[PDB]
């Protein structure tokens, strides 16, 4: 219901790692644009 | 029995499959339909990045699941 794995994909679209995505969807309670910021916040 | 792969252009893919099928296997049928080699490809169900050994009943993927392919 809530878009888990369209949303897992998306974000792995823009340039980082499953389990990164997986995480940060997490830390975020599936708010794509918030799991968006950790991923450009904290890449390596 | 069909399943559905979801593409990030917005493409519905559909594949014929059994649940004995490895990812691999299933790779290879979206590279026959498609074009996209095997190690271009990431498949996501259920929070899950799916591993080339494992078949598809090992994720309790089942009839009429929709996958979605990332490419690298």
């Amino acid at each position: 219901l809530e878009n888990v794995d369209a949303k897992i994909a998306k974000l792995m679209g823009e340039g980082y790692a499953f389990e990164e995505v997986k995480r940060a969807l997490e830390i975020a309670q599936n708010n794509v644009e918030v799991a968006r910021s950790i991923l450009r916040e904290f890449a390596f | 029995m069909q399943i559905f792969v979801k593409t990030l252009t917005g493409k519905t893919i559909t594949l014929e499959v059994e649940p004995s099928d490895t990812i691999e296997n299933v790779k290879a049928k979206i590279q026959d339909k498609e074009g996209i080699p095997p190690d271009q490809q990431r498949l996501i169900f259920a929070g899950k990045q799916l591993e080339d050994g494992r078949t598809l009943s090992d994720y309790n993927i089942q009839k009429e699941s929709t996958l979605h392919l990332v490419l690298r």
